[PDB]
Parts: C-alpha cells; structure tokens; sequence
C-alpha cells in the first residue's frame, strides 16, 4: 500500500496494491 | 503496629473499652466488617501480642463454545448477552458472548474465518464504577484465521501471572531469617489466567 | 518479547494449534487431579483433539 | 519532636490524657489508623523517650504472553481487558491486555511485526482520581520489528 | 439453507463457568482432612446449552 504511492511518482503506467496478500500490481 | 494486617490494634482496643458498661458497637463493628484470618492474642505478664493471619486462595474456570452455521460470504452475527445503555443521552450495547463471524471457503477444505468476537461483562448490576457510565470486562479477538475444514486451532490467547508481594517489618530485626517473621506483617498475592480461543 | 511463527501450509498450522490444544487440556487434566485430592469442586476438562 | 515518623508525641500524649475518666477514642484512633511499625516509649525517671522504626520492602512479579494467529498484512485485534468510560459527556476506552499486530512476510523467515500494544488499567474500580475521569497505568510499546 | 423438511442447527452457546473461593488460615487451612476446619470455602458453578 505504502510502495504505490512511492511508485505513483515513478509513473506520474497503472498501479495497485493489494492489501491482503501485500504484492504489487503494476502494468 | 503495622497496616498490610486487616485491622490496627488502635481501633480494637479502643473499642473495647468503648463497650465497656454497655457501651456502643458501630465503631468496632465496622472494623471487623471486611476482616479475614486468625487474630490471636496472649498476654504474658506485661507484653501483649497479636498474631495475624489469612491465605485467600482462589479458583474460577469458563469455558464458552459459540457455534453458528452460515453461508459463505454472508456475515452471520451470534449474541448470547445483553444490551445495556451507556452514556455519550444514552446508547444500548450488546454485551454477552458474541461471535461475528464472516466465514469464506476455499474450494477444497481449508475455511478463512473473519472473527471479531468478545466475552463481555457490566461487571454487577447492582455494582457502580469509578467513572460514570456502566464499565465492561471483555475478552476479545478480531482476526482472519484460515482453517483446515475438520482441524481444532488457536485463534489467540492470554496467559497472564501476577505476583505482588509486600513486608511491614522492624528493620533490623524482621532480617534474623527465621525469627524474624515475628517482627514482619507479610502479605503475598499471586494471580494466573490463562485464556485460549 | 515477540516470537513470530510462521505457518507456511495447514499441516504445520495443526501441529502449532495441537500443542497448545494439548498443552491447554493437560493443564485442565492436572487441575482435575488437585481437585480431586481436594474433593467437593469440579474443573471440567476439553475433550482430545478431534473428538468434540 | 519530628515528622518523618508515623505520629507526633503530642496527638498520643493529648489523645491518652482525653482517654482518662472514660473519654473518647475518636481522636486517638485516627492517629494510629495508618501507623506502621515499632514504637516503644521508655522512662528513665524524668526523660521520656519514644522510639519508631518500619522497613516497608515490597516485591511484585508480572508476566503477560498474549499470542494471536493472523493472515499476513491483516491487522489482528486481540484484547483481554475491558471498556471503561472517559469524559469528553463520556466515552468507551479498552484498557487490559492489548495486542493489535499487523504482521507482514519476508518471503523466507523474518516478520515485518507492527506492534501496537500496552497493559493498562483503572488503577482500582473503588478508587477515585486528583483529576475528573477515570486514570490508567499502561506499558506501552508501538514499533515495527 | 436447509432441506424443506429437515430440521437443523442455526447456532448455539455452551457456556460453563466454575468460581472457587477459600478463606483459610494459611499452614493449618492446608491439612488435607482437618483444614476443612480452618477453610471456609465459598464455590459456584453454572451450564448454559443454547441451541437454535
């Protein structure tokens, strides 16, 4: 959850973050 | 004289000479409300002597199993308790054993549980508090758990111990390690929950 | 303290749950043995694991 | 005459003199209702001498091993305590054992732990406060290890 | 859901509580036989079986 806003800034390409199994979806 | 004993020997001496001649008993009656143990007096020749005494020792065992059947994905809600008011004007709240429980399945066996549940009490219904409203003694657990579809588990637990332990002695006297506990009013406490769900 | 345990699969997850489902009855049994020598109280005791 | 001692001379000598002829105890049973350890008087013709020694000398042990079985990056509740009210008008607050954990996996091994826990109590539910509401004793420690 | 004839377990408490109490003089209270002189015990003990 913390790691997408970090990556938001990277992109800002599309991302979320599940909160159950903590990964990262990006594409 | 000490205090860790249940009463002074001051309020009980007066007392006594305050019943002589048929004298009043509120005073004395009222130190010897609440007091618990082995009080023995001797008198030889001109020093008096009062042993003081008591073990409290206690036992309590609960054992609560809440069972409910539910579809998959439908939270259910189980209470067996109580709603009382609290104060915030009032409010009702639902104290009792409860279990809220969202139960979803994996395809095969193994059951993901979303628990929140309590074993909560208003203390005495006839008990005040220290503040203003009811207070509630409360044993909680609010997790997601997965769960093979026969299997037994731990959702959480509580193991707790308390030990207090206090002297009233005479400083150099109450340490002669065997005599010594004549000088020294001792009084111990010890405590043990242990608590699984 | 914290002692993190980590449950990779199901069958770790009986054995971690029947230690302490044990370790729980077999202090109940030992308390049913004081009680006993005592007499005039009961603490009842969980059943074995799998049994209800 | 001093202080640091459990009483004064002058409320027991007073207090045995108002005692005489049948008097009351009132007075003097309030001096010795706290009083706690050896006081002994002796009289060598004209001086009196009073003499007052306690050692107080306590001892507490305390051990609480609240565990809780969670699924990673789910934050587990778990409380054995209780909801008192504060004022604000009141309010609920769960005082007693509390773990709150949100646990997170390094792929192999070693938790990510995010601890949020304290052991806090109303002092005694017969006592009250210098202040206005309720008061607790809490250790606390919230950290990620 | 149930069969349209069947009747069946919505859920259920089962709740056991036992509370022990002695006020015993502490060496003597504990005589095995004899200590039941000393001790004056107050128990308690509850069942609830709720099933719906």
């Amino acid at each position: 959850k913390d790691m997408v806003e970090v990556l938001k800034g990277v992109s800002s390409l599309a991302i979320s973050a599940d909160e159950t199994t903590n990964a990262l979806v990006i594409t | 004289q000490f205090t860790n004993a249940g009463p002074g020997i001051g309020s009980v001496a007066i007392a006594a000479k305050d019943y002589k001649d048929n004298g009043t008993t509120t005073g004395l009656a009222k130190l010897a409300e609440n007091f618990n143990g082995m009080a023995a007096g001797f008198y030889q020749g001109n020093w008096a002597m009062l042993v003081t005494a008591l073990s409290t020792n206690t036992k309590s065992d609960i054992l609560s199993t809440p069972s409910i059947v539910t579809m998959d994905n439908k939270e259910a809600s189980f209470n067996v308790g109580q709603e009382v008011p609290v104060q915030t004007t009032i409010e009702r709240k639902t104290v009792g054993t409860k279990l809220v429980l969202t139960p979803q399945i994996n395809e095969g066996d193994s059951v993901l549980l979303t628990i929140e549940q309590e074993v909560s009490s208003v203390g005495k219904q006839a008990t005040g508090t220290d503040g203003l409203g009811p207070t509630f003694d409360t044993r909680t657990v609010k997790n997601a758990v997965l769960v093979k579809s026969g299997e037994t588990v731990v959702l959480g637990g509580l193991m707790d111990e308390q030990t207090k332990e206090e002297v009233s002695k005479v400083p150099l006297l109450g340490d002669i390690p065997v005599l010594g506990y004549l000088f020294r009013s001792t009084s111990n406490n010890t405590s043990k929950r242990n608590l699984m769900v | 303290f914290i002692r993190p345990t980590i449950l990779r699969d199901a069958n770790v997850y009986s054995g971690i749950s029947s230690n302490k489902y044990t370790l729980f009855r077999a202090q109940q049994l030992d308390a049913v043995a004081q009680e006993g020598y005592a007499t005039s109280p009961d603490r009842q005791v969980l059943p074995e694991y799998g049994q209800d």
